[PDB]
């Protein structure tokens, strides 16, 4: 695929939009309502979302994803302040909510376990 | 049929269609031996070319 | 042939494996059974419906 | 990434008891088939029952073996090939063959690698404009420009089965979209219960089987029609031969009655 | 064979048992009976009907 970076809640950037061409495989600002209404949130660090055209249909492939997912839980919107020791803000999150994050995961991820499925969002967690 | 069934693997295997033979094989089966049923079919099937009835048929 | 008419025979009596009966009929027939012919004929088995098969008849 | 084992005498003590634990193991080919394709041929097996690792650390079945008393040595040659795995599993061999070799996923052929089956490329418009028709040509490919796009004239073998398909030969088919294989894990092999399966057996016919056991079961009820043994399925034929016989003799005859 | 063609033959006159038709006919071609083969038609001939499975012919 031929990728491109945003923002949350960008449209119709000239330099990130113009060159790399409008998905849609014309007129952007289908693409750049169809980014942007999803996009959720205040735009904090950049994402990716990554391009697929199609005939007249763009799609994207995002994933700020399962820490995002971390995020909703917790109900808290950083990332781990101080890298793997203890982060700044408290954000603990439950062994009945990371099985539950897991479980949803389980479709995207490959896992084979529910129980692999934990470790994998966890070792995600920690760090 | 059991009888019929242990007289083609017998023939197939290369052995004799006798009591002994047919008692052996029903035997390992589990089927409890009955004297008349074997004795008829040996009986039966004594004078035949297993080889020329088993081909046509309707 | 031996493993044909071994397991058909079984059936008739209305049961089969692989080492509790066919081998137990074959080596009545005193004949050493081939592993791979026993587990063909049992892994080709599996699923199968023995009754329909025979209902046509070919 | 760094030096620290990698392990040596430790995974293959991992891998010793994995033989041991399961009672059927196979000897199968990765080397064809995408990683979403294995991956996902994995996610199937991995429920039921697992696979583990080698090298040469794979070949020492005969550690394994030497704990028991099962082979060495007494294999007929090695089967290795490579790109080879183990699947340790409950599953018995029949099933495994059908899961594995039944389903597999579709992919590309590859450049250097020797063809699977015949090889053919279509007649029609590849759509594409005026270029290196040549290339096409090249591979023994026929092509001409009509109607100023890039056209084979006829349907032809590139490569058969048996022969390698050359760099150039694997790069065009590729631009043409034409691929056509089967993936997943070849089977070279099975173990189970001392006693060695290769793969001719590993493909299990089985309509064959239904042929003749249909055939059995005829001469099962040939013998039973004529011959006059009467549980339940033979009777009512058995009953009509000394009919057929008497009808039967008055069609031949001069006598009328 | 002898006995398919006995009872058929007795069935035109209209009547049948074990000795006193299907052992005389068989005796009066002259041949010893196998008493097997005599009940295994006999018990195969229970409650059917004769004339029923005459009607197709095969």
């Amino acid at each position: 695929y031929l990728y491109l970076r945003a923002v949350g809640g960008e449209v119709g950037a000239s330099a990130a939009l113009a060159p790399k061409i409008g998905p849609l495989g014309l007129s952007p600002k289908k693409v750049g309502e169809d980014i942007a209404k999803a996009t959720k949130e205040f735009k904090g660090i950049k994402v990716t979302v990554q391009l697929k055209i199609q005939n007249r249909q763009a799609a994207a492939s995002v994933v700020p994803s399962a820490s995002s997912l971390v995020i909703t839980a917790l109900k808290e919107p950083p990332r781990d302040r101080k890298k793997d020791k203890n982060v700044k803000h408290s954000g603990n999150i439950q062994l009945d909510e990371i099985i539950e994050i897991a479980r949803q995961m389980r479709d995207k991820s490959f896992g084979r376990t529910l129980a692999s499925v934990t470790k994998e969002i966890l070792g995600t967690a920690q760090s | 049929s059991a009888l019929s069934y242990a007289a083609l693997i017998l023939a197939d295997s290369e052995i004799e269609i006798s009591s002994e033979k047919l008692l052996t094989l029903t035997n390992a089966a589990n089927v409890p031996d009955e004297n008349i049923w074997a004795d008829i079919f040996a009986k039966a099937l004594d004078g035949q070319n297993l080889k020329d009835l088993l081909v046509n048929f309707s | 042939m031996k493993y044909l008419a071994a397991y058909l025979l079984l059936n008739a009596a209305g049961n089969t494996p692989d080492a509790t009966k066919i081998k137990a009929i074959l080596e009545s027939v005193g004949i050493e059974i081939e592993d791979e012919k026993v587990s063909s004929v049992l892994s080709a088995l599996e699923g199968k419906s023995v009754d329909e098969l025979i209902t046509e008849g070919n | 990434m760094g030096g620290i084992r990698e392990k040596k005498a430790e995974y293959f003590a991992k891998l010793r008891e994995y033989l041991e634990e399961y009672k059927s193991l196979f000897v199968v080919g990765v080397d064809n088939v995408s990683s979403q394709q294995m991956h996902e041929v994995r996610k199937e097996l991995r429920g039921r029952a697992v696979v583990l690792m080698g090298k040469n650390t794979m070949v020492r079945r005969a550690i394994r073996g030497f704990l028991s008393d099962l082979p060495d040595f007494e294999k007929l040659l090695p089967f290795v090939k490579g790109n080879v795995g183990f699947v340790f599993t409950n599953e018995p061999l029949t099933e495994i063959k059908n899961v594995i070799v039944s389903n597999r996923v579709a992919a590309p052929a590859r450049a250097g690698a020797v063809a699977p089956e015949d090889i053919w490329v279509r007649a029609v418009n590849t759509g594409m404009e005026p270029g290196k028709t040549s290339f096409f040509q090249a591979l023994g490919v026929p092509t001409k420009i009509a109607r100023g796009t890039i056209e084979i004239v006829s349907d032809v073998k590139v490569v058969d089965a048996g022969n390698k398909v050359g760099q150039s030969e694997a790069s065009l088919l590729n631009l043409l979209n034409i691929s056509p294989f089967t993936f997943g894990l070849t089977v070279v092999q099975v173990y189970d219960n001392g006693q060695v399966f290769p793969s001719s057996i590993l493909d299990i016919t089985d309509e064959e089987l239904v042929s003749h056991f249909v055939s059995a079961v005829s001469t099962i009820a040939s013998i039973s029609l004529a011959i006059g043994y009467p549980t339940l399925p033979s009777v009512g034929h058995t009953l009509i031969n000394n009919y057929k016989d008497l009808l039967a003799v008055a069609i031949a005859a001069s006598y009328h009655y």
